[PDB]
């Protein structure tokens, strides 16, 4: 009954959503018992879950229960679920941290006038990004690629009355597409090549074919290279960086969405998922040691230059994913196990701390700036706050590395593994990250102790009603401590397992060029609107009028004088005859 | 096994025509502001 | 199973629109004759529902609801119906949609005793194409539909009306003729006269003599299913129509010529498809690549639909040049898929139209913030159309992926090229859809709200046709084997037919 966990909250988007479709006198007013029908739901869906978690992890390892999806002759497609270490870490990853935005929006949204279709978004999306942590096939990780790629272009298109983010909704659905586009062709390419589309299957099968030479190596390696065009146009870099960009043009918790807990469960599992695809060709793993690379460095490049909080930590999210790809760029996948669970633990505890920071500024937000979401223009976030900023202290310092602290082992076997696999390509990481760890230290300086300009205490629907840039006082949100509560502790029950290379869950759990080419799309689109219809509308411009021309030209054989008529008449007699001899 | 389309269409079948039926009724803007008039595309 | 069951649900509907003239009540405008048509229009598809419950008895070829009755033996034509895998999907789609296009029918009070007429003899006359096993009934069936669709866009329609019936009309029957020239041709090949399609599937035709007869069928079913050479008569025809009339033409309409393609010159002309299939799968990708184009390129919201219904008919074309019993079972499929998704879409641009009744998309804009659950059935709907899992869009579109790259018929240098071109449509489609769904509802700065847009609303009724169009959407996208089950006994029959002329 493993597979409830995927269904559990997307029964709660069904039930919910189709009570604003067909009652929404009813479910409008129905707010606050809708809001805690779906937190129940992912509360269960938790419950099945580290049960799942703790108790197969030293205990009963495989699972493997396949169901049949379509099929043909010696052609058939399965979808199932799978209970693997690889797996069953990878639901506590996503399915605590969709109950902490839940809880977090519920604390957030009061006053919103859309507030039950937010959770009816955060449930399909929730149960999107728990399906494919469980799914065995490239097949099954194309079903719910899209499917979290459609409500990443739901939530960001959440407030459909703000133009500035329609066309930030599309552009991320579009991206997200040409990433999807390749692992369409990643899927078709390895299934000619393969013939299955389990891992398990294509353990054995792939590596069959290359060191015999039935396919040729350079032949699979565009094709694990269109696999890997899926996580590269998630995560917004040099083909189009146009994706993240777009996370802060919406809703607040949605950078802990899909900032912090889709390009770790999508673009960071699939590259883990796919280990004997990347592994058996040496041609791949150069590339991914090339976009890895450069990606840690236009992530962190661009962060420095920026005015805001709100992008620069989004661009935070782009260079840490950087070394993440060195994660597998190496191959030594055990550095990137710990930042595996932690990269959503106590990194995300800063993403709820920051949103939070921006949040009790002003009180709602305009379009962009109204509820005060800019930097180097306002200051004192920990001089006099309340315990919102104190999660911005531990959940900011750890990550250049504590020794008490996790996060210390975080960062030294990342530059461990690549001593051991590639010490010559070490520096031009090193130069960025001896600097990717001091600029995330100016996210503190420049944004809890600096020059002020009111009194951001308050209200984001945590103080008194009627609060619009009117906060004397502080107020914590009750919503606050229960998320001070789980990940918290959690970030130091994860930060003592799966630590180091032998720890417990480290061997239990072992720029403008769409720009450029929209603008370019869009040039061929309307010269092609006329040009093969016209080559035919031709045909209707000749054979539509030369019929009608003839009937009037024909016309005129008819021009009364019968006599003219009597010789048509003899002049067919004359006629036939020579017709009828020769 | 498979699940089989036949006791689930003829199952889902009177749900169907029994709610077209009642879904006629209850009906909006098609007799009150109607702009459109006699027409349907004018 | 003694019963004449299609040839009554062909006859229902024909004959109970000449009741239609006598039904009393002229209250002004037709009430309870728009209820009639609802009526003998679900007690219709309550026997198509019936018959397959009962009397189908699938995973088995050949016809399963036979019926061959004797009209003219001086000539030779039978009256002969017949059910089988090919033609049962498309006979329950016929009877699922039109219940609905009667259901969207409701605006309708311009002239609603020729209205509901036309629509019911477009009723009997749609399931009646797929239904004849014959040639002389086949292209009566496929011309039945060619005034009951010319008067339904003539006088329920746009601007620029009369020229679209006129092209329309011009079109479908000076093709028609063809499904005679080669229906003749076939019939009168070698020494026996039999018109019945299982007779005529049988016999021995020359390759030369094929080759005339796939071409002169091309012709025919590439204008119906809009083979893109052959597509001009669709966006003029869809781009001055209405609701209810589009998902005739889009839902149903369309695939008679893909159903026929699988009739007639799959299995009937095999050893000439194996000749003309390369030909197809590159006029299949050229389908989707000038559609998705032409799509983005257009201003006007009901010709954007249009040529968005010529997309995905790519797809089919695809899916049967490809000699795949999962290429064909994906070509099926996105008959079934289109024929839902495109009615649904087409119905929300005239629920839109009746609001706005601009239809220009610039003129539009922030309709979204005004109504509510047409935007949210609109987003929905569209999303559909993207092959987006989950919904039957994708499901049709990935066994045509899969499906052509791993036959053993073509060379590998012309699969890659076909798989990456046809691909480009899962970019492209997000590109035209998702930009007409924010230039029409995501937006703050409104139209003018004073010449037209003055009211804004979502009836019930109009939420409740869009829900019965995606419990199939979805529910097959969730599960396909709930309409592959129909295929494989008689797609399976389809492909081995076709496998054995393959060495070529």
């Amino acid at each position: 009954y493993a597979w409830l966990i995927p269904v559990l909250p997307l029964l709660g988007a069904l039930i919910v959503g189709f009570g604003l479709i067909a009652f929404s006198e009813t479910t409008s007013k129905l707010r606050r018992p809708s809001a805690i029908f779906i937190m129940a739901l992912m509360a269960i869906a938790m419950g099945h879950s580290l049960t799942l978690f703790w108790s197969q992890v030293q205990g009963h390892l495989p699972y493997t229960q396949m169901i049949e999806w379509a099929a043909a002759g010696n052609l058939h497609i399965a979808m199932g679920y799978v209970i693997d270490p690889l797996a069953a870490l990878m639901l506590v990853i996503v399915t605590t941290v969709a109950f902490l935005v839940m809880l977090y929006s519920d604390g957030y949204m009061a006053h919103d006038p859309g507030y039950v279709r937010f959770f009816a978004y955060l449930s399909l999306f929730g149960s999107s990004m728990l399906g494919l942590v469980v799914s065995p096939n490239l097949v099954q990780v194309y079903i719910f690629w899209e499917l979290v790629g459609m409500c990443s272009y739901l939530l960001i298109g959440f407030w459909y009355d703000r133009k500035s983010a329609a066309e930030a909704a599309q552009k991320a659905f579009v991206t997200n597409r040409v990433g999807d586009f390749g692992l369409l062709l990643g899927m078709v390419g390895l299934f000619w090549a393969t013939g299955t589309f389990d891992f398990a299957g294509m353990g054995d099968r792939l590596t069959e074919l290359v060191n015999t030479g039935l396919l040729s190596p350079s032949l699979a390696a565009i094709l694990a290279i269109l696999v890997f065009l899926g996580p590269v146009a998630k995560s917004a870099q040099f083909p189009l960086h146009v994706w993240l960009p777009d996370a802060m043009e919406g809703p607040t918790p949605i950078s802990a969405l899909i900032h912090a807990a889709t390009m770790v469960a999508a673009g960071v599992f699939l590259i883990a998922r796919m280990f004997p695809v990347f592994e058996q060709l040496p041609q791949v793993m150069t590339t991914i040691a090339w976009t890895g690379a450069f990606t840690a460095f236009m992530g962190a490049t661009i962060a420095i230059t920026q005015n805001d909080i709100k992008k620069s930590l989004a661009y935070s999210t782009i260079s840490q994913l950087g070394y993440m790809v060195m994660g597998m760029g190496v191959g030594a996948y055990s550095a990137g196990l710990f930042h595996l669970m932690t990269h959503a633990y106590f990194k995300a505890m800063l993403f709820l701390g920051s949103g939070s920071v921006i949040h009790s500024m002003e009180g709602v937000v305009g379009h962009n700036p109204d509820l005060a979401q800019d930097m180097r223009y306002m200051g004192g976030l920990r001089k006099y706050m309340p315990i919102t900023g104190a999660t911005f202290l531990v959940g900011c310092l750890a990550i250049s590395g504590v020794p008490p602290f996790a996060g210390f082992w975080s960062k030294d076997e990342i530059l461990g593994a690549v001593f051991h696999a590639n010490p010559a390509m070490w520096l031009l990481t090193w130069l960025t990250a001896g600097l990717t760890a001091f600029y995330m230290f100016r996210m503190y300086f420049m944004t809890f102790e600096g020059k002020f300009r009111n009194v951001p205490p308050e209200r984001q629907e945590h103080h008194d009603h009627h609060s619009h840039h009117a906060a004397v006082p502080h107020e914590s949100p009750w919503t606050m401590t229960l998320p001070l509560v789980v990940l918290a502790i959690p970030s130091t029950l994860i930060g003592f397992v799966g630590t180091p290379f032998n720890n417990l869950f480290e061997v239990f759990i072992h720029e403008l060029y769409e720009a450029v080419f929209i603008k370019g799309c869009r040039r061929l689109a309307r010269q092609v609107l006329e040009v093969d219809y016209n080559v035919v509308d031709g045909v209707v411009n000749l054979t539509g009028f030369v019929t009608m021309v003839t009937g009037e030209g024909l016309k005129y054989l008819q021009n009364g004088r019968a006599q003219f008529y009597a010789l048509i008449v003899l002049l067919a007699v004359l006629g036939f005859v020579i017709f009828s001899v020769q | 096994a498979v699940i089989s389309v036949k006791p689930i269409l003829l199952a889902m079948t009177p749900v169907f025509i029994l709610l077209c039926l009642f879904f006629g009724t209850r009906n909006g803007f098609y007799d009150t502001d109607q702009y459109h008039g006699n027409g349907s595309a004018h | 199973s003694t019963f004449p069951w299609l040839t009554t649900i062909i006859l229902f509907p024909i004959v109970a629109a000449l009741a239609i003239p006598f039904i009393p009540d002229p209250t002004g405008k037709g009430r309870p004759i728009r209820w009639y048509a609802l009526a003998v229009g679900l007690i219709d598809f309550a026997l198509i529902v019936y018959a397959f419950t009962n009397f189908y008895d699938l995973n088995t070829p050949g016809m399963q609801l036979w019926e061959s009755y004797d009209w003219i033996p001086e000539i030779g034509l039978r009256w002969s119906v017949g059910a089988d895998g090919l033609s049962m999907p498309l006979i329950l789609l016929t009877g699922f949609i039109t219940t609905l296009a009667i259901l969207a029918a409701w605006p309708v009070t311009l002239k609603p005793r020729l209205f509901y007429f036309l629509m019911l003899a477009m009723y009997g006359g749609q399931i009646a194409v797929f239904a004849v096993q014959d040639m002389l009934v086949f292209f009566l069936a496929w011309e039945l539909e060619l005034i009951p669709v010319y008067l339904l866009l003539a006088i329920w329609g746009g601007h620029k009306r009369q020229y679209a019936a006129t092209k329309f009309i011009l079109y479908t029957a000076g093709s028609s003729l063809f499904i005679l020239v080669a229906g003749l041709a076939m019939a009168f090949y070698g020494d026996t006269v039999s018109f019945d399609m299982q007779t005529l599937a049988a016999k021995d035709y020359a390759l030369g003599f094929q080759l005339l007869v796939y071409a002169g069928f091309l012709v025919a079913y590439g204008v119906k299913l809009p083979i893109v050479p052959l597509h001009t008569w669709l966006p003029d025809a869809h781009g001055e129509a209405t609701a209810p009339v589009h998902m005739l033409l889009a839902g149903i309409l369309l695939k008679m010529g893909g159903y026929a393609l699988i009739r007639m010159n799959v299995d009937m002309l095999p050893a000439a498809h194996a000749k003309f299939a390369p030909v197809l799968v590159i006029l299949g990708v050229v389908n989707i690549i000038y559609a998705a184009l032409t799509s983005y390129a257009q201003r006007n919201l009901k010709r954007k639909i249009a040529y968005s219904s010529i997309s995905h008919i790519g797809f089919v074309l695809i899916g049967i040049a490809s000699f795949t019993n999962l290429g064909m079972s994906g070509a099926v499929l996105q008959m079934v898929s289109h024929g839902l998704i495109g009615a649904s879409l087409f119905f929300l641009v005239g629920a839109t139209y009746d609001r706005t009744h601009t239809l220009i998309l610039e003129e539009m804009g922030g309709v979204g913030q005004k109504m509510k659950k047409i935007f949210a059935m609109f987003t929905a709907c569209s999303l559909a159309s993207l092959a987006l899992p989950g919904m039957s869009g994708f499901v049709a579109e990935l066994m045509v992926f899969i499906g052509f790259a791993t036959s053993d018929a073509y060379s590998l240098p012309f699969r890659v090229i076909v798989v990456f071109l046809a691909a480009v449509g899962v970019i492209l489609t997000p590109i035209y859809l998702l930009s007409m769904l924010r230039e029409i509802f995501y937006g703050p700065e409104n139209k003018e709200l004073v010449e037209h847009e003055a009211l804004v609303d979502a009836e019930p009724r109009e939420v409740f046709i869009i829900a019965c169009l995606l419990v199939p959407i979805i529910g097959i996208g969730l599960y396909p084997k709930l309409l592959t089950q129909i295929y494989d006994a008689t797609t399976g029959q389809v492909i081995a037919r076709a496998r054995e002329v393959l060495p070529t």
